[PDB]
């Protein structure tokens, strides 16, 4: 890494209005090193993990040098699901995803007569686009390449190769990647004229109590309610079923809770984290699924009232660091638990 | 012949949807002291059927109160139902608590004004009319969303359906609880658009790193396949979409052809499509 | 090893399986079929002025149609069928039950369960009992009251379980009340589209709808179609518009006398979804829908067609309003509906 000058202030980069609306709704990861960086309209490498932070930085530079009377901007990611994220996470602060569903031709004669604003997609879709000129190459000064170690083990190479021999020389071209194999060196030769390589990497009590009948979860979760008494906690139950029935059971039982499904739209799904910060909702109840958008940062509790079924999304539940995290366990669950202290050398005590 | 003239009217309603071609029926009846007849009729069809049968009566209750007759009216009504519960919940076993998920709706919508339930305060020695109430009340407090009963229903949206298809499977994925798959994929009581279903799975299993996917795919369909939840048509219907649409997956998943075949090699192996159809599977 | 007697499609002449249990996989409605009835009527002693057999369904409406088929069929023999409904005639219904201990109970298990409970009907001579739809009745619920009627049967009696999905909650009814049963799949053709034309025409609303419908009489000089509306007042309505321009149709709205109708002499008929479950609708080459359906289920049992049993013609007329809904059940069906040309 050969530039390790940051930029940690609120607004340095004297950035315009069209973005301090986003933001409100402290960039101190790869997010500061490349904070300016870019915004002029440099050639950036960066290698970062991708958390909600990576994938915000450029998601910043791409809209500040817009021009909202014009696409100009293309995006590439490794899947389709990453591909939406990020449409979301852009247009949420003020660009279009590409599906292939079965629902493309209407799409598409959505994008001929006025469609093109800004861009993102696989590197195979977005080629077929650009070829069958449903995308045009003209006006598109920015060049992004998110996830490339990614994109290239899933066989995206050409597509990546063919798209830049599609698009004017000046265009400003950034790659983001956790790691850097030969294949991706190869393409920051061949695609950028002298870059600014940065490296932002390496980026909490737990316990389980026995419950023997899987009815006695809703009781010793009415134990714990007496005895954690905070104004904050959040319960991760694995179906939305599930959800809707113990939230009832809590009511049924006087205790006041709140509920994330998934049949709750974005409107007022956020709703609730505005006043959950606030210590209003005292507990909270959730998949987590939707928690596609949730703040497990100010919640010092966490209760798995259903174990994680795969290891990863158990380490995207539990969240400076300072949180609890209790899980229930039944007689038959118990078998498969001390799987999770396989992957995990760090302990899960008794109660 | 009161039930004879309004049975057939409702259960119509049920099929088309259209609650004003029941308000006009009504008016052109001219039922009067009756009137409080319709909702106890229309409830207590709807809760021998599906939910989204008892979701279009919610809603013809809405509609035909203000225009056709007055809460007054409905709340004879409820009165008769929840004095009937005991026989309903003969037909119906769980009729208390969806009595009580109607009384809630019909709360919400203000065709039950807002002091019926409390004026059943200290009186009921029927534990089922009690129970009936006790739901509905809870369902009210903790509504201070949209609809108590389902969203399924073939008089639902493609897209809609396509939403919890969705839903249903990205919830299968952390859940494990193909149980739970079964259950929701039967609430959308959309039995010829289950090929959705197994298109959408393979799809997941498709464009999805790793073994995990694959595996928990393929035993969700070899679940649904042995107990035909899902009939050989449909899942038939399902991969011949797939088929005919890898080119255009491809685009997003250069390996797609690989996996696809692998997967369904798997199928035919665990006897879950016949070989007519494996050998019908694309090749690179 | 695991056996099956298979059989294919639907189509007394027709066996009798005495004394073994039998878990039959078999699509919903069969318990309303000629064949259901005769299944058990054949078994009946018509002398045992008793019950001997026991059918549950999973509502009152199923129950009373299976009643009505078996007695359809049974008044030769003298057999009799009762339906437990319930009602403002309870006190008749049990006095009745009572009185003539009718041959052949059908009912939901919560109101069988409640009249065994309460001695208006005896266990003593049922040899015979039928859980029609054993995944519909676990579903809504019925299952502690399954359990409890058949804690009150004789262990010679024959237990027949008829369901179209076999989930582990049935299977477990299986294990636990039968023995050594006979598995048999019955197979029927699913409804499909295939082997149907489907063709479309953009009127613009509905004012234009009864015009575009004589000018397609005259053109396709149909001898024989099915016309399908949404509503019963509508489908009256256009039948009148109908001898005002004269032409040789008849509305459906007596079992005989429609039976006579089922084929006129190739006539032309109008009629709702609801109404048109009481007629075979697949022997018609051509059908029509005036209106569209708002159930997109609805769609393909209006024209859909038997595999091989069924080979026709469908004709939808839109508008502005409609034109969204018919590209929605064709992305329903994965189908294709093209438009109506002169050709």
């Amino acid at each position: 890494s050969n530039w390790n000058e940051i930029v940690d202030s609120f607004d340095d980069m004297n950035l315009s209005e069209s973005l301090l609306r986003g933001i409100y709704a402290k960039p101190s990861a790869i997010q500061q090193r490349a904070i300016l960086p870019c915004i002029k309209g440099y050639d950036v490498i960066a290698q970062a993990q991708s958390g909600t932070g990576k994938t915000a930085t450029f998601a910043i530079s791409i809209l500040q040098q817009i021009e909202l009377d014009l696409t100009q901007a293309l995006v590439l990611a490794p899947t389709r699901e990453l591909a939406q994220q990020i449409q979301k996470v852009v247009m949420a602060l003020g660009c279009h995803a590409c599906i292939g569903g079965t629902n493309v031709r209407a799409e598409v004669q959505k994008l001929q007569m006025e469609a093109p604003h800004i861009i993102v997609g696989t590197p195979g879709r977005v080629f077929d686009m650009l070829n069958r000129r449903y995308l045009s190459p003209k006006y598109i000064k920015m060049f992004v390449l998110d996830e490339a170690d990614e994109m290239l083990s899933r066989g995206f190479k050409d597509q990546i190769y063919d798209i830049f021999q599609k698009l004017n020389s000046n265009t400003q071209v950034v790659l983001l990647s956790a790691t850097m194999p030969s294949d991706v060196l190869e393409v920051t030769k061949k695609f950028m004229r002298d870059p600014i390589r940065i490296l932002v990497k390496k980026e909490i009590r737990q316990f389980y109590i026995n419950v023997e009948r899987e009815e006695w979860k809703l009781d010793t979760l009415c134990d714990l309610y007496e005895t954690l008494t905070i104004t904050q906690a959040v319960i991760f139950i694995n179906t939305r079923r599930k959800v809707d029935w113990l939230t009832e059971k809590m009511h049924a039982r006087d205790f006041t809770v709140s509920a994330m499904h998934g049949d709750m739209d974005q409107k007022e799904r956020d709703v609730i984290m505005r006043e959950f910060r606030s210590g209003s909702s005292r507990v909270l109840i959730t998949t987590d699924l939707l928690a596609r958008g949730i703040d497990v940062q100010q919640v010092s509790l966490v209760i798995n009232y259903d174990l994680p079924t795969n290891r990863e999304n158990y380490i995207h539940r539990i969240g400076g660091r300072k949180g609890v995290a209790i899980n229930m366990v039944t007689e038959e669950d118990k078998r498969t638990l001390r799987d999770i202290e396989t992957f995990y050398n760090t302990s899960i005590e008794e109660m | 012949a009161f039930e004879k003239t309004l049975t057939p009217i409702i259960q119509e309603y049920f099929e088309h949807g259209d609650t004003n071609e029941v308000a006009e029926m009504l008016r052109d009846l001219n039922l009067g002291e009756m009137k409080s007849g319709v909702p106890v009729l229309a409830v207590s069809l709807a809760l021998e059927g599906k939910a989204s049968h008892r979701e279009m009566t919610s809603k013809l209750l809405s509609d035909l109160c203000g225009t056709v007759m007055s809460t007054t009216d409905v709340e004879k009504s409820f009165d008769k139902l929840l004095k009937d519960l005991p026989e309903l919940a003969l037909d119906t076993p769980r009729a208390p608590q969806l009595v009580g998920q109607f009384i809630a709706r019909a709360v919400g919508d203000g065709i039950l004004c807002n002091t019926y339930i409390d004026s059943y305060k200290g009186t009921v020695d029927c534990v089922q009319a009690r129970a009936a109430l006790d739901k509905a009340t809870v369902l009210l407090s903790m509504s201070k969303k949209d609809s108590v009963w389902g969203s399924g229903g073939g008089q639902q949206s493609v897209n809609h359906l396509v939403k919890e298809i969705d839903m249903l499977l990205k919830e299968y994925l952390l859940s494990g609880d193909i149980s739970e798959a079964e259950h929701c994929l039967k609430e959308l009581e959309v039995p010829h658009f289950h090929h959705e279903l197994v298109y959408e799975a393979i799809i997941m299993v498709l464009e999805s790193t790793g073994e995990s996917t694959f595996k928990m795919i393929l035993d969700l369909l070899k679940s649904l396949w042995k107990s035909s939840t899902i009939t050989v048509d449909q899942m038939k219907r399902g991969y011949e979409r797939i088929y005919n649409e890898i080119p255009d997956i491809n685009l997003d998943v250069p390996h797609s052809y690989s996996v696809l075949e692998r997967f369904v090699e798997e199928c035919f192996q665990a006897g879950i499509i016949s070989k007519q159809l494996r050998d019908l599977c694309p090749s690179r």
